């Protein structure tokens, strides 16, 4: 799940 | 070795400050990967760190809390940059806060974490190879 904006690129 | 990535990142976090306490490219990547999270990603960090108030009876949960809630439904490569910065700017507040004796304890619980929750991830994933060539 996308929780963070780090996660975006992953 | 994971103690050695995570006492050259706090060291490099504090030196940053001022305050004093090949394997080199993945310790380089990793430096500038944070640096540059810092900077993008304030306000995942400000959620983070709200609420800390540090102490030295209070910080091993504070970690553990925002840890946990980090890695709850999986691990990537952004949520490892997040871990070394969040340790980091723990052992900055904790300095700042003349609760200096907090920074090796903090190394020890991100080696701990390192070895036994995100160590498996990192080598099912090319290892910090794989780190250094996607972030480098
Ligand atoms: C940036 C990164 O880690 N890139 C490598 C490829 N992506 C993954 O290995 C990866 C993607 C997504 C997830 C999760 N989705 C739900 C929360 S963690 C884990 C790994």
């Amino acid at each position: 799940p996308i929780r963070y904006e780090w996660d975006e690129f992953c | 070795d994971n103690r050695e990535i995570v006492m050259k990142y706090i060291s490099y976090k504090l030196s940053q400050r001022g305050y004093e306490w090949e394997s080199e490219v993945v310790h380089q990547t990793l430096r500038q990967a944070g640096d540059d999270f810092s900077l993008r990603y304030r306000r995942d960090f400000a959620e983070m760190s709200s609420q800390l108030h540090l102490t030295p009876g209070t910080a091993y949960a504070s970690f553990a809390t925002v840890v946990e809630e980090l890695f709850r439904d999986g691990v990537n490569w952004g949520r490892i940059v997040a871990f070394f910065e969040f340790g980091g700017v723990m052992c900055v507040e904790s300095v700042n806060r003349e609760m200096s004796v907090l920074v090796d304890n903090i190394a020890a619980w991100m080696a701990t974490y390192l070895n036994d929750h995100l160590h498996t991830w990192i080598q099912d994933n090319g290892g910090w190879d794989a780190f250094v060539e996607l972030y480098g």
